[PDB]
């Protein structure tokens, strides 16, 4: 009958969105003077 | 309704072979009786979404 019979007979359609809601910063990386080392002390 | 032939009568008698006549016998009954018929019914409901 009407919905007084289990919550397992009604399969819920699973849609395909995904809220993220988080937040990063910008980056000061490219401005800085890039350089590349190979040992662990220079 | 229908027929119900009850019991055949006793017709013949084995009379003597001189008399120019037979002798009456008992009759039969047929009993035209009847009988009815019954009916069976019930119901059941539903929602519409809760069934989709």
């Amino acid at each position: 009958e009407a919905s007084t019979i289990g919550p397992a007979f009604f399969t819920p359609q699973v849609l395909a969105l995904e809220v993220d809601c988080n937040i990063e910063c910008a980056s000061l990386l490219d401005l800085y003077g890039q350089i590349e080392v190979s040992r662990s002390t220079f | 309704t229908y027929m119900k032939i009850a019991d055949y009568g006793q017709l013949g008698e084995y009379t003597c072979d001189a008399k120019c006549d037979a002798e009456f016998g008992e009759p039969g009954n047929i009993r035209h009786l009847e009988g009815k018929t019954y009916d069976y019914r019930g119901v059941f409901c539903f929602n519409r979404k809760n069934l989709q």
